[PDB]
């Protein structure tokens, strides 16, 4: 089966409160293990998994530096947006940073990931090919050409290649225990009365994991979904995932909605009625 | 593993 | 250049009165990153509330949950306080032990 690394990093610019806030977050697949935090009492890389406690002082130290490192280039980076757009020196930006990487149940690299965000908007991103960029605006176009100059493209390679993989493996040996885990969902269809014409069918996927999943409703095999409501997936807090997805059906034919369930733990998809 | 941008954009 | 966040209140466990659960408040897909969660007990502040670190999706939009223990009764009503520059107003969603 497939795995992933992943970092998720937020800088966010605070002018007339101080240095900007910068957070980095660790997950393999989506069980986040790490942690860096500048508005933490202590902030350093420290761990997020019990199975992390298991790393001594060289890991967490060596990570902590790499950590403040992308910190001042993240100010930097902030700034450098600030002139790129001629925005007001006042104003609060941000700028995200994701990476890592995807390997396949054989153990080899699938994609690698290292792309940017200002303000919440795609602004450079490393191509799967690992080689090319794709520039969202002029601006990140002025980026590109300077990172393509500096030769950025085979460096994140060797990283992604390389050190992701590698270190990817390391956790899944880690977390052997908890990380291979498969859980197919538990579900259900509650009812709910509406009107006095329609009644309300919520289709419930319970203590799932991974967070990868389907539910949709269809009336008499075909589909239905514009009129459908779908929240969107929520940690349960104990590793598992929730979801559920509801219609409104007039009264007496709840039976002809049929709630249908993928999953990667549902080797046969499920089907359900209330 | 952590890996570091090695300058501004 | 800015996203509403999705707000959901419920229980890590089905609830039953009597038994330890937790609360959790789960907010999700907004932007940019700066949120007030709180969750209320009868209409009142609860203190002891621990919380996710901030992270975010394939959007770059951002997710936090925000949960307490908590031992929910017949009478206690439980609620969810969300602030942020999308809302004219701070949002409250009332715990519902069915939706």
């Amino acid at each position: 089966g497939p795995h992933s690394l992943r970092y998720f990093v937020t800088a966010v610019s605070r002018p007339g409160l101080g240095e900007p806030r910068f957070i980095a977050v660790g997950y393999v697949d989506d069980t986040q293990f790490v942690r860096f935090d500048s508005d933490a009492d202590n902030p350093r890389f420290e761990p997020r998994a019990p199975w992390m406690e298991q790393e001594g002082p060289e890991y967490w130290e060596e990570q902590t530096q790499r950590a403040k490192s992308d910190e001042q280039w993240f100010r930097v980076s902030l700034r450098t947006a600030q002139r790129y757009y001629n925005q007001s020196k006042g104003g609060s930006h941000t700028f995200q940073r994701m990476f890592g990487c995807d390997v396949g149940s054989d153990w080899r690299l699938l994609r690698g990931y290292h792309q940017f965000a200002y303000d919440g908007r795609d602004y450079i991103a490393l191509n799967e090919d690992l080689k090319t960029w794709t520039a969202a605006d002029t601006a990140a176009l002025i980026t590109r050409r300077k990172w393509e100059q500096a030769g950025d493209a085979e460096y994140y390679r060797a990283y992604l290649e390389g050190e992701c993989v590698e270190w990817l493996r390391r956790y899944l040996e880690l977390g052997n225990e908890t990380l291979l885990r498969t859980d197919s969902p538990k579900a259900h269809v509650t009812y709910h009365p509406r009107s006095q014409v329609d009644v309300t069918l919520r289709c419930w996927a319970l203590g799932f994991y991974p967070a990868d999943i389907t539910l949709t409703w269809q009336l008499n095999g075909e589909d239905l979904t514009q009129d459908m409501e779908l929240v969107e997936t929520r940690p349960a807090g104990d590793g598992t995932f929730q979801k559920w997805a509801a219609v409104v059906v007039p009264l007496g034919k709840e039976q002809n909605y049929t709630c249908h369930v993928h999953h990667k733990g549902l080797p046969e998809p499920l089907t359900l009625r209330w | 593993y952590y890996s570091i941008i090695p300058h501004s954009i | 250049i800015q996203r509403t966040p999705k707000i959901q209140v419920y229980s890590r466990h089905p609830a039953e009165n009597g038994k330890s659960n937790f609360l959790n408040c789960y907010v999700s897909g907004f932007h940019p990153s700066d949120i007030e969660v709180d969750l209320l007990k009868n209409g009142e502040r609860i203190e002891k509330v621990e919380h996710s670190d901030l992270s975010f999706s394939k959007d770059w939009s951002f997710y936090l949950l925000y949960y307490t223990e908590f031992t929910p009764t017949e009478k206690d009503e439980y609620a969810c306080r969300v602030n942020h520059v999308t809302l004219s107003q701070p949002k409250i969603v009332k715990w519902d032990r069915d939706m």
